[PDB]
């Protein structure tokens, strides 16, 4: 399994496996899962009422020092009750290391917001708030940031279309851009691509 | 191998006219509708059959990797020919 | 206390931006897809999805294209139970129907049945 | 059923921000019909916000309405801060759409959408 | 041609007068180039 | 020998680095002693800044303290000493040490679904 | 592994300073400025003679597309809509059916040119060499409409460029 | 009860006595690879695809026909079943035609599918592969000989379900070949449903042929009419067309077949 | 004439990117990240191929690596050629802009012979490259090399001792290091500050751990020992090349997995398992397993990552774009404070924003 | 690379550069436009034996995430690595 394969880093998945044994014990009180991936990255599944407390730890411990947040990330998985997960990336500049930090919100549950924390968030979960509906209690100035004016929707909800719901023309009689429900010319066509046939056997999930 | 319908519009190689009280003619007035004159239909009837020796012959529409993928051809039967898949260049068995 | 008692339904529908005609005229079908009878593998099988009523498709007069007016007629979602499918429709205000799961039976198959002694069960040829 | 509150506790507080949004958008339709030159007139912008006030008037939830009164808020604020242009104002008046077919007969006659 | 000019300046077309019926003495056109020449002068090959 | 620029914009050199870090790992000390002993924050955290201390006390020089407290300048050792000591406030106040709040939905951290 | 762009200390002797004050009062960086403007102002630009002289292409380039044939006149495209599958933008559009002599060929092969993303992923995922991308990038139009190409249009490229098209497939089909 | 206990990857399942391997994976949420093997037809394992690994066991057994012994551990995944599987496929893919694209079996073949997830990803079949005749069997069945991998499916189906007993395999060897033998047509009241149950494109619809491709197509499943029997099928569209109609899978009513008038 | 408050309003480029990215495979959704940073095609071809291979758990060729890190830092040429040329433009200088704009179409070219576009090449792919170098594109690339030092030392002698150069950088949008970690800069804008932070250094991908070069580090936080460090970074990127290009091995230039890379048209008209394969990654595409990777790169604008979430099928499930620019842009109303209306255009060219990636 | 010499010293006297021996414009130095056709390699995996795919399966070999710790004494602190080493500086030009 030289050549094609991607050779395994066992060091840091048993430093990232401590580490993580570290920040589920030190803050018991949110940790739910600690995980470490097969290509070594650890994630922290937190409640989402440590969302302060866990990534100001991460921050400011000495042994952590999570100085940067690369990136701040929902996901639309609406089978969960809880269909938003809220996804902290970091970056430890002292000792080379990333983490993630995860938690969940539903629909109606505002997440704290993390600008106390991390001021590089003011933009990030304001694009939750425009993208997926999140709310983020105590943030400084909490708007949408990428839609237009007048949207109606959170497009990047799963149930969101992809075309959405209006589009836009010029109308020389109001002499003005106005909004009219989506007619495609050519609807976008739906290709349904996946095998019937079972394509990793490590990642099967036990039947009902 | 285009043919014209009463209307005076090229029929295409599909075998695309509009109606002559379709008013989609409109589009072509003042302007034209761009056939193509050299109909695949007529141009691969136009090839000699080739009469080999071998019972299963090889197309791979010449060229080597510039042509289809190689298949192979059966040629049993004595009554019709065997036809590339592909190309559509066809083979006889010579005996 | 910090923990208020909401007794109400769950109702987003005002919030999603969905516009009234995609709501109260669609009908959501939650099903189990049915396996490709070209193929005999199983693995698209495995999940609930939730589509739904297809709606008018048109010929483009330029192009002969496939013009649609419907935005979701491309929305297929993806659900690991029956319930998580029929909660996310109840909280979206979408009528919903449900097909239960369709299993293949258990069959009895033996390869010695093949060549039963006086049975009607034997291959005539193999 | 114990759910973490957006801002009201109960239904009261969350008919006071629905209140206070509404006199905030009753104030500022006069300064928006001047100042994006529309063609409409005070009453009739009134009108506009009274009808999407009475659109969501039937929500039980504080929380959902809380969400609504956030998102009026960002409106607003979209308004006053001249951030939308007059095409954003007028989207709300859906005037060069065409008025759809309301009754059985008419939306058989002109197509398949129930 | 013209080799001592540099990379760009080395290879050009003087166009016809008169192509397909059309008068193009001052209306020259960058499509009026056949295809068997296009290689050469966009310089996709060493030979014309 | 008195160090020009710490080369980070911002963080400016530390005339006396020893007993500013003496100060600061005593306070931490200090904040510590009020949390509870069974807390893994505390143990923890007692632990490094223990070795930080015995460290600083047992190097005179800047250079060489710089290079085995191995957390680069000392000025932003003594900046992780104050972030420390933010932190160590803040986790009185919070009490993480206690058991989980809540559990999640049964389903809640499956992937793939 | 590191350097320090910009930490230099000014020396502070009477030579350096009456340096730095000569640059001061007489501007010897600004006639240094100058004196660059000035050297390329007598240099040869650099500018070709369009459209007399064209901008040099490679054999890879990917312009207008070209439903191409065999050396018979039959059309390499049996059908198989594998392009129009890996269309990232979905600009392909195929419809297929038996003609008279039961080959499988197209009856619509249609690209939206201004959905086309130019990728070529559609001329790599083709197994016949069918559809390629051809050597035109000279093709604007005056109507949005004239960019919506059918199989007519797409066979007629595939006529008018096969000459140039087929040597460039000459040139690179041994590195794909 | 008489359940034995078996193992599949070391977990347990209780298993009914006569229960093959095959079964015996399935009843743990695992689908062996078959080409040959159909829970509609009787047994035959001549394809030999379901080769598993039974641990303490130095030979594969075919899953579809081995019934399970109290104790086995199923090893569904081990090394030489991995290399049961890409040998197999590699006979398989040997005499195969490079027929993909102009073949409508492709995008929803078990053979293209199963060479991806179970097979190598390359040839070394440096040969000239064999070419068959064709048969004309209908005007329903288009029929493509050399992509046949002689699963026998067509001969079971047309014996077992359809009743008709005129679809053979004749020859031996590398020239057996499925046919009639003669210019038959093979006009039964289920004749299509062999487009179904072949694995390739040896058996396509003829008036389905070259019209269509299975990513494209949408899904919409819905009731036979031709008669009172209440057949589930998917009418399959394209772009706001009708392309085909396939069965549904309903135990009660249509096994997974359907009439010819239906389809 | 001083700055209270900046608001960037954005969102005018904004393409719903990472949701089409939903519904199409993954080679079908490389193309966008030509799209996002628009001068900086390959590099995020690069990032995007590196999230897929770590999730697909193969590795590319080392040819294909030794490619990549050949055309990321010609792709850092072209984006820093861009960053101070558009930055002098719009404070005034506007000479070296067409004088480097040169240097640029011929990397253009080297793009062109590579791919066959000039800017959005779609050539760096999960598993490799899309296809071999063309016979003669090295020597082109080294006789580029050898020239392009001269460019950089007439931009350099037409701004950096200019003392109008001077006067609108040296004291304009001074960033300390504690705050720029906070706000989520990376590159440029954390190493003018004098962070010793670079990717290829600390965290390295293809073969940068193999190649040797520097890494310029600020003192001051402003704008123009930003500006050194981009012109620094330059001629590291130069001496790069000149690693590649002596180093470059032979081999292959895709994985030699044709269940990920496609195989080669000539075994695909051949052989019965490449045209199956060939057939199924161009119509379904492989299958990723299951998992969530956040992958970054040193892009020339900074970290540019990409969070990509799989659930075993050919198609992504989310793919969140983390763009350098999009903090930036953020941390544009704390730099921009104390300071004039005519510093902000330099403030927005001194932070290399690209509102494809900031708007996504 | 045809301007006169005294154009030529005009030009290198006021940019200060040896101008002709680093051309911003390319001549016959480039490469040719028709090259000699490739004979590419081939990878690792084109063998003829000893080449069984699940002996080089990339996508199978890749696992589910280690749990390390799920809510269904004297131990040391650690850090998710050990601290990064110093940066050195260049040898090769610090600018200092
Ligand atoms: C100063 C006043 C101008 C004196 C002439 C001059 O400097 O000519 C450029 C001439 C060539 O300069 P270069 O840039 O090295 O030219 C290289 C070209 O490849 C060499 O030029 P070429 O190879 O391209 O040769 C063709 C060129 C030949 O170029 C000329 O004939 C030059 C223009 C002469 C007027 O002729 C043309 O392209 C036709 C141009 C016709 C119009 C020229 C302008 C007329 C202005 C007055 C009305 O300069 C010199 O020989 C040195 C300066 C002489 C100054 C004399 C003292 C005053
Ligand atoms: C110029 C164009 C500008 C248009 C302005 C658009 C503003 C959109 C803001 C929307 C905010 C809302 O609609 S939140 C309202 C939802 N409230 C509820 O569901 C609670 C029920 N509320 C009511 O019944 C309200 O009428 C009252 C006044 C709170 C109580 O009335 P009931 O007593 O009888
Ligand atoms: S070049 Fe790309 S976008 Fe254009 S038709 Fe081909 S595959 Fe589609
Ligand atoms: S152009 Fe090529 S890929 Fe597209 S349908 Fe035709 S043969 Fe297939
Ligand atoms: S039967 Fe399957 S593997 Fe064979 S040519 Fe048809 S699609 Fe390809
Ligand atoms: S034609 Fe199909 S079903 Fe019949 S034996 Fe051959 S592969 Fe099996
Ligand atoms: S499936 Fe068991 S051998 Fe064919
Ligand atoms: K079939
Ligand atoms: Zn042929």
């Amino acid at each position: 399994t030289r050549p094609t394969v991607r050779p395994r880093n066992d060091v840091a998945h048993k430093q990232l496996s401590a580490f993580g044994e570290y920040v589920a014990e030190i803050l018991p009180k949110y940790v739910q899962q600690v995980q470490v991936s097969c290509f070594s990255e650890l994630e922290i599944c937190i409640h989402p009422d440590g969302v302060i407390p866990v990534l100001t730890f991460l921050r400011d411990h000495s042994n952590a020092q999570f100085k940067s947040l690369a990136d701040l990330t929902a996901v639309d998985i609406p089978t969960r009750q809880n269909r938003f997960e809220i996804v902290y990336n970091l970056l430890s500049l002292r000792f080379n290391s990333r983490i993630r930090v995860k938690t969940y919100t539903d629909e109606l549950t505002p997440v704290e917001s993390s600008v106390s924390v991390y001021k590089a968030a003011n933009w990030y979960e304001r694009e939750i708030w425009d993208m997926f509906g999140v709310f983020f209690a105590n943030h400084p100035d909490l708007r949408r940031i990428l839609t237009d004016y007048g949207f109606e929707g959170h497009p990047f909800r799963k149930d969101f279309p992809l075309s959405g719901y209006v589009e836009l023309r010029y109308d020389d009689e109001v002499k003005r851009v106005v909004a009219e429900p989506v007619e495609l010319a050519q609807e976008f066509r739906k290709f349904d691509l996946n095998s019937p046939w079972e394509a990793f056997p490590a990642y099967r999930q036990p039947p009902e | 191998g285009v043919r014209t319908s009463p209307t005076g519009e090229k029929v295409t190689h599909t075998g695309q006219v509009y109606d002559d009280e379709d008013y989609r003619r409109v589009r072509f007035v003042g302007r034209q509708k761009e056939v193509n004159e050299n109909f695949a239909i007529d141009l691969i009837a136009e090839q000699p059959v080739s009469q080999v020796g071998s019972r299963v012959i090889s197309c791979d529409g010449g060229g080597g990797a510039l042509g289809h993928p190689r298949v192979y051809i059966n040629l049993d039967k004595e009554t019709k020919t065997g036809t590339c898949g592909y190309c559509g260049l066809q083979f006889r068995q010579q005996h | 206390t910090q923990l208020i008692t909401v007794d109400e339904k769950l109702d987003i529908t005002t919030l999603t931006g969905v516009p009234e005609e995609h709501i109260k005229t669609r009908k959501a079908r939650i099903f189990v897809p049915a396996r490709n009878n070209m193929q005999s593998g199983v693995n698209n099988t495995k999940k609930w999805k939730m589509e739904f009523d297809t709606r008018e498709r048109w010929e483009n007069p330029l192009m002969g294209w496939a013009s649609t007016a419907d935005p979701l007629s491309n929305l297929v979602l993806t659900f690991s139970t029956k319930e998580d499918a029929i909660a996310f429709a109840e909280k979206n205000g979408w009528s919903y129907d449900v097909e239960e799961r369709k299993v293949p039976k258990p069959k009895s198959k033996s390869y010695g049945a093949n060549f039963s002694w006086n049975k009607r069960t034997r291959v005539s040829t193999k | 059923t114990s759910v973490k509150p957006i801002f009201s506790r109960d239904m009261n507080e969350a008919k006071r921000r629905v209140r206070e949004l509404y006199r905030a958008w009753y104030r500022e339709v006069p300064n928006t019909v001047h100042l994006f030159q529309l063609d409409i007139s005070v009453k009739q912008g009134r009108d506009k916000v009274r009808e999407m006030f009475k659109k969501n008037a039937h929500v039980t939830d504080p929380r959902v309405v809380d969400l609504l009164v956030i998102k009026g808020k960002m409106e607003l604020e979209e308004t006053i801060n001249v951030w939308k242009q007059r095409t954003h104002v007028m989207r709300f008046f859906h005037e060069t759409e065409a008025p759809r077919p309301k009754d059985f007969l008419s939306k058989f006659y002109v197509g398949h959408d129930p | 041609e013209d080799n001592k000019q540099f990379f760009g300046r080395h290879r050009w077309v003087i166009y016809t007068t008169e192509m397909n019926g059309k008068n193009t003495f001052w209306d020259v056109d960058g499509s009026m180039v056949p295809p068997e020449w296009h290689r050469w002068l966009h310089c996709m090959t060493d030979d014309p | 020998l008195l160090k020009k620029t710490t080369g980070l914009v911002g963080l400016a050199v530390c005339e006396t680095p020893h007993e500013r870090l003496k100060i600061l790992y005593t306070k931490i000390l200090d904040v510590l002693g009020h949390i509870p002993k069974n807390a893994a924050y505390r143990k923890y955290t007692e632990q490094i800044t223990n070795e930080k201390l015995s460290i600083v006390k047992a190097e005179p020089d800047v250079k060489k303290l710089e290079e085995q407290l191995q957390g680069g300048q000392i000025e932003e050792v003594i900046l992780q000493a104050e972030n420390e000591l933010s932190l160590a406030r803040k986790m009185i106040q919070w009490k993480p040490w206690e058991p989980l709040v809540e559990e999640p939905p049964a389903s809640q951290w499956k992937w793939p679904i | 592994t590191y350097k320090y762009v910009n930490l230099r200390e000014p020396s502070m002797d009477m030579k350096s300073v009456t340096d730095r004050a000569a640059q001061t009062l007489l501007w010897t960086e600004l006639i240094r400025g100058l004196g660059m403007t000035l050297s390329y102002l007598f240099r040869e630009p650099a500018t070709i003679n369009y459209p007399f002289e064209k901008g040099p292409l490679s054999p890879r380039f990917r312009g207008e597309h070209a439903l191409r044939r065999y050396p018979s006149g039959e059309e390499r495209c049996i059908a198989c809509k594998l392009c129009e599958a890996v269309c990232p933008a979905q600009a392909i559009t195929i419809e297929a059916e038996p003609r008279a002599d039961g080959s499988r060929r197209t009856t619509r092969y249609d690209i939206d040119m201004t959905k086309c993303i130019y990728c070529g992923f559609c001329q790599e995922a083709c197994p016949v060499d069918a559809i390629v991308e051809g050597p035109n990038f000279e093709f604007s139009t005056e109507t949005h409409e004239e960019l919506l190409y059918n199989k007519e249009k797409l066979l007629n490229n595939g006529d008018k460029w096969e000459a140039e098209i087929a040597a460039n497939i000459q040139a690179d089909y041994l590195y794909r | 009860s008489n359940l034995i206990e078996v193992f599949v990857d070391g977990q347990s399942v209780m298993v009914e006595p006569g229960t093959t391997v095959l079964q015996a994976c399935e009843k743990v949420g695992m689908q062996i690879p078959r080409f040959c093997y159909h829970e509609r037809l009787s047994v035959a394992g001549n394809c030999r695809m379901c080769l598993v690994e039974i641990e303490k066991a130095p030979k594969v057994v075919a899953a579809c026909a081995m019934p399970v012994m109290k104790g086995w551990n199923i090893l569904t995944n081990s090394e030489k079943t991995k290399k049961a599987r890409e040998g197999v496929m590699e006979f398989l893919l040997a005499n195969h035609p490079l027929d993909c694209p102009i073949c409508d079996q492709g995008g929803e073949c078990d053979l293209q599918d199963q060479s991806m997830m179970f097979g190598s990803d390359r040839s070394r079949f440096l040969e000239g592969k064999r070419a068959v005749e064709d048969k004309n069997i209908g005007p329903l069945v288009k029929t493509i000989m050399t992509r046949c991998i002689q699963c026998t499916r067509c001969i079971r189906f047309a014996s077992e379900i359809a009743g008709v007993d005129d679809l053979g395999t004749t020859g031996r060897g590398n020239d057996m070949q499925v046919g009639t033998y003669i210019e038959k047509m093979f006009m039964s009241e289920l004749s299509g449903n062999i487009i179904d149950i072949c694995p390739v494109g040896a058996l396509t619809s003829k008036p389905y042929a070259f019209t269509a491709r299975p990513w494209e197509t949408r899904k919409t499943e819905s009731i036979d009419v031709m008669d009172a029997v209440g057949s589930n099928i998917v009418v399959s569209t394209r772009t706001g067309e009708v392309m085909r109609i396939l069965p549904r899978m309903h135990e009660d009513i249509n096994e997974e077949w359907i009439s010819d008038k239906t389809r | 004439e001083m700055v209270r408050k900046c608001d960037p309003h954005i969102g005018l480029l904004h393409r719903g990117t990472e949701k089409l990215i939903e519904y199409k495979t993954y080679l079908q959704a490389l193309p966008y990240f030509d799209r996002l940073d628009y001068v900086s095609m390959m590099c995020n071809e690069q990032a995007y191929s590196l999230a897929v291979e770590k999730l697909l758990n193969i590795q590319p060729p080392p040819r294909a690596q030794w490619i990549r890190v050949l055309f990321g830092e010609i792709t850092r040429l072209l984006n820093h050629i861009m960053a101070v040329t558009t930055h002098a433009l719009d404070i005034g200088a506007m000479t070296p802009f067409f004088w480097m704009f040169e240097e640029r179409e011929k990397m253009f070219e080297f793009y062109e012979r590579v791919s066959g576009a000039r800017m959005h090449a779609a050539y760096v792919r999960p598993g490799g490259v899309h296809q071999d170098l063309p016979l003669g594109l090295m020597d082109d690339i080294y006789e580029f090399s050898k020239n392009f030092s001269l460019r950089i030392d007439e931009l350099e002698e037409m701004l950096t001792n200019n003392r109008i150069w001077r006067n609108r950088t040296v004291d304009i949008g001074v960033v300390t290091a504690e705050d720029a970690l906070n706000y989520g800069f990376s590159g440029v804008m954390l190493r003018g500050s004098g962070i010793q932070w670079d990717l290829r250094k600390t965290q390295p991908y293809d073969v940068y751990d193999q190649v040797e070069f520097d890494v310029p580090i600020g003192s001051r936080g402003d704008c123009y020992d930003r500006y050194l460090c981009r012109v620094e970074e330059m001629r590291q990127s130069i001496r790069i090349i000149s690693q590649c290009l002596n180093k470059m091995p032979p081999g292959e230039i895709k994985v030699d997995d044709a269940k990920v890379s496609p195989p080669k048209r000539a075994e695909m008209k051949t052989s019965m398992e490449s045209l199956i394969h060939h057939f199924k990654l161009y119509t379904e595409g492989y299958q990723v397993p299951p998992g969530a990777t956040y992958t970054a790169i040193e892009a020339p604008k900074g970290e540019f990552g990409v969070y990509l979430v799989s659930d075993g099928s050919s198609r992504p499930y989310r793919c969140k774009i983390k763009a350098p620019g999009f903090a930036h842009l953020a941390g544009l109303d704390k730099m921009s404070k104390g300071h004039m209306l005519a510093d902000v255009v330099a403030i927005i060219g001194t932070q290399d924003i690209v509102f494809g990636e900031v708007d996504r | 690379a045809s301007a006169t010499r005294l154009i030529q010293g005009l030009r290198n006297w006021a940019s200060g550069r040896d101008l002709q021996a680093k051309l911003q414009l390319r001549y016959q130095e480039i490469s040719k436009r028709t090259q000699p056709p490739p004979k590419l390699p081939v990878g690792p995996s084109h063998r003829l034996s000893n080449n069984y795919y699940c002996a080089r399966d990339g996508r199978r070999e890749a696992m589910p995430p280690s749990i390390v710790m799920s809510s269904q004494s004297e131990k040391k602190a650690v850090s998710p690595a050990p601290p990064i080493k110093r940066w050195e500086l260049s040898q090769d030009e610090p600018y200092l």
